[PDB]
DNA sequence: CGTTTTTTTTTTGCATGTGCCGGTCTCACACGTGCCTGGAGACTAGTAAGCGCTTCTAGTGGCGGTTAAAACGCGGTAGACAGCGCGTACGTGCGTTTAAGCGGTGCTAGAGCTGTCTACGACCAATTGAGCGGCCTCGGCACCGGGATGCTGTTTTTTTTTTGGGTAC
DNA sequence: CCAAAAAAAAAACAGCATCCCGGTGCCGAGGCCGCTCAATTGGTCGTAGACAGCTCTAGCACCGCTTAAACGCACGTACGCGCTGTCTACCGCGTTTTAACCGCCACTAGAAGCGCTTACTAGTCTCCAGGCACGTGTGAGACCGGCACATGCAAAAAAAAAACGAGCT
């Protein structure tokens, strides 16, 4: 016995995802592709954040990602910012931004 | 004795707090206010410390965002001071307010 | 004066993160009113969740469910 | 012992090491990454859930997860996300 | 052909005649009134659904529909609505 | 002489709602009271709008409520306008409302 | 030789259209814009008549509400004339743009 | 360029319903830009709903479903 | 206190829109009709969840010292804001041009419906390893002090703008 | 032009904050372990939906009138905006007062888990009328005269509120 996730080339639990789709009252029946596809997408998006979030942390001179790194990552990427435009990241603060008219001459 | 021109510290303070992520409201007062406002909906209520922190992370985020949108309204009126009518316009256009 | 426990200097800090450089004295009280109407609207819903779960303790998840409803989804406290 | 609180955190760590092997993650930063997976899970699942009910169909297929992703994810994110899913399924259908 | 497309428009007419027995309704207006009932059906049903799921229960009861209405309807509307719904439950559990 | 609507004292079909609830993927099981309680709330809110729409109609010497009457009813009421703050009512126009500063002296 | 003063007819137009509910874009030039915009995504696409009506009801609704907000912005700047920056501030506070 | 079919006189009428009394000359090109994006962002999703149902005709329901996702729910086309 | 000017304000004078009656003509609300499918019923069976009973988590309250944060007051600059004044960007109102809107016909893509048939996913029981809670460790990172560096503000000096004479029509 | 007074420009200079480095010490990320329950496997059975075929709806194209609406130009008023100037609100920093914060201990509310038990809902097969499509009628309302009527502007009516004797204490 080897996991669906091993077969599909993913790090994300295809098994777990399948269960959550049945138990989540989304549809009567769940196809076999569905959880594999959904797992892949969650993994892809998870990769994209941790990619930029890592770079954020490296630029701080820090080993471990912290919420701010995730925030700097998300708010500076145009599309990730739009995807999470109605989402508050605890302990993330805000991007450094001072309106030009407020700086001295 | 040395004295900074009005707003040079303000600019400094902006830079300081835009760099950091700490909650800027004192925790105990905020928690009291959370309990006060709760008693309007039900008496003898208990709160998970996370539930209080969740609410403070939320309010603080909301307010910072509101001040950003406020500050834009002020500049739009060729000012540099935020006034209650910058906050009122901001919330009206957001659709928080009739 | 619990609402006043939200001090002038606290609000002034929040605005500096907001990148505000100058602040009318009328803002501090205005700000207190906005904040009160914010917690009221969340804690209302928050507690409606606590009630329906038949609990006397408000849980972070209650808050989280409430913020998601108010269109203010919050990350890093469950959900 | 305490009851079982499930989480995506072992898979986040896996992906992180693929992308940045020498990089760690705080407990909070992990909680954010969890909120994130569950958020988008619900978003895609629900949008698929709807697509199915709209087209009088009892089944959420991979095709529903795809259309849901083209509706939800902005531009390049949707394309890349759609590919990764389409790869993942093909590879899963070949091994059986 | 022409499907057999179910509506609310009879149960709307059967309420319009009760409040304002003199005055009627155009189609476009009855359309806006059909949209309305469907919107709010989904809002309430949807929140009840989550309410249930959060609390690990398998059944949506009048209690889930109640809390859902407390969350979704503003001040006065939420009270009156609770009543009419508590009223209707009691008169039904009377009538066998 | 019986029907689940008439036992609860309603014009909204308690049966229809109970089936919509089962079939609409919200929960495994639906309680008998749920569709009663719901039909009640949908009826009560429909009455509330019709009441005010027919008060805007009778205020135009109109026998028939049109979209504009529904809009007028919903926007001039503070609570209804909130509940439907993100809805567009088609052929509904906008409340007569001119900013004081734009008027003449 | 009669001449209404600048802004007198405007207030009439405001009053006139605020009274009515008719679409204020000519339907054919709109429909053409729909099909043009559509083409980009998928070619040889047909539209239900109602579908193009739903899209114009929406587009107009949206634009009227933006002018509402855009107007408040102009008033806030102690002006009476709506300008691009008025729109840009309305949409930045609304959340429709960065 | 059927966008130009959205005429100055038509934009002015929308503005007027929107209680506007006076109007910059730059607004007409601005307003067209905003309109195009609005229709792009709605149609793109409408046509996605068309494609999934495997049709060649965009239905009113397609648009209704799209508008609801853009947070612009529309009553009286099949809501 | 009056007595010249101005600065405000009151009442006509037409010219433009809505606001309003009477007819009065069409199409869409209204209701009736007959037929189909979705709600009703009584049945069995299983289990979802209410309840009672037990566990021990973590939420609450209190205390006393430290020091960072709030407070409150003094002072002065820089911003809000009111007034003025100038140039043209918009609004109004024609006379000219356009093409949308209307009603109609003619053609067919494709929306939508039906029946058939099977590949697919639900459900089941057995099997077992992935992933969980708990537990341990050791380096990343928070905290601190010390020195280098950058940026601010003041006072002095330099540079140019800017402004109040001294002749001309 | 002449010449003088500011207003900006550059300069040097002290000063205070911020940034970077190495050193220290604590704790939480990280990883290991052992048990557990959720995912996997392999089996059976039912039906959702894929597909082929047929119906016919309504989306498309085209045409030819009649305006209603777009367009373009002329002209001038009222607005946007730049400039200046005045008053103090708000910023900075100091000294005084407060209470948050921290760490800790003590107590127990109530969150949460488990077991039992049964009332409630899902599932099924039979029945049938409420609610559907389809189709015809008829009166609301939109349309189109003209007729008060309200406005709202071009002013002249006069009528108040200032600028200047007034001429006396
Ligand atoms: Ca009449
Ligand atoms: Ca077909
Ligand atoms: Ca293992
Ligand atoms: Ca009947
Ligand atoms: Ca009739
Ligand atoms: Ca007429
Ligand atoms: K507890
Ligand atoms: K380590």
């Amino acid at each position: 016995a080897k996991t669906r996730s091993s077969r599909a080339g993913l790090q994300f639990p295809v098994g777990r995802v399948h269960r959550l789709l049945r138990k989540g009252n989304y549809s009567e029946r769940v196809g076999a592709g569905a959880p594999v596809y959904l797992a892949a997408v969650l993994e892809y998006l998870t990769a994209e954040i941790l990619e930029l979030a890592g770079n954020a942390a490296r630029d701080n001179k820090k080993t471990r990602i912290i919420p701010r790194h995730l925030q700097l990552a998300i708010r500076n990427d145009e599309e990730l910012n739009k995807l999470l435009g109605r989402v508050t990241i605890a302990q993330g603060g805000v991007l450094p931004n001072i309106q030009a008219v407020l700086l001295p001459k | 004795p040395h004295r900074y021109r009005p707003g040079t510290v303000a600019l400094r303070e902006i830079r300081r707090y835009q760099k950091s992520t700490e909650l800027l409201i004192r925790k105990l007062p905020f928690q009291r206010l959370v309990r006060e406002i709760a008693q309007d909906f039900k008496t003898d209520l208990r709160f998970q410390s996370s539930a209080v922190m969740a609410l403070q992370e939320a309010c603080e985020a909301y307010l910072v965002g509101l001040f950003e949108d406020t500050n834009l309204c002020a500049i739009h009126a060729k000012r540099v001071t935020i006034m209650p009518k910058d906050i009122q316009l901001a919330r009206r256009i957001r659709g928080e307010r009739a | 004066d619990n609402i006043q426990g939200i001090t002038k200097p606290a609000i002034r800090r929040l605005a500096r993160r907001g990148g505000v450089k100058r602040i009318s004295g009328l803002i501090y009280e205005e700000t207190r009113g906005v904040l009160k109407v914010f917690l009221e609207n969340v804690i209302r819903d928050a507690v409606t969740y606590t009630e329906h779960a038949k609990r006397k303790t408000v849980t972070a998840m209650d808050v989280v469910y409430a913020l998601k409803r108010q269109g203010r989804t919050l990350y890093g406290f469950g959900g | 012992k305490r009851s079982r609180k499930e989480s995506y955190s072992i898979y986040v760590y896996k992906v992180l090491k693929q992308v940045h092997p020498d990089t760690g993650i705080s407990s909070k930063a992990m909680g954010i990454m969890n909120s994130f997976v569950n958020d988008i899970f619900e978003r895609i699942a629900g949008e698929a859930s709807r697509l199915a009910h709209y087209n009088k169909r009892s089944t959420i297929t991979s095709r529903e997860i795809q259309t849901a992703v083209r509706l939800l994810l902005p531009g390049e994110l949707a394309k890349h996300a759609v590919s990764e899913g389409t790869k993942a399924v093909t590879k899963y259908t070949s091994a059986k």
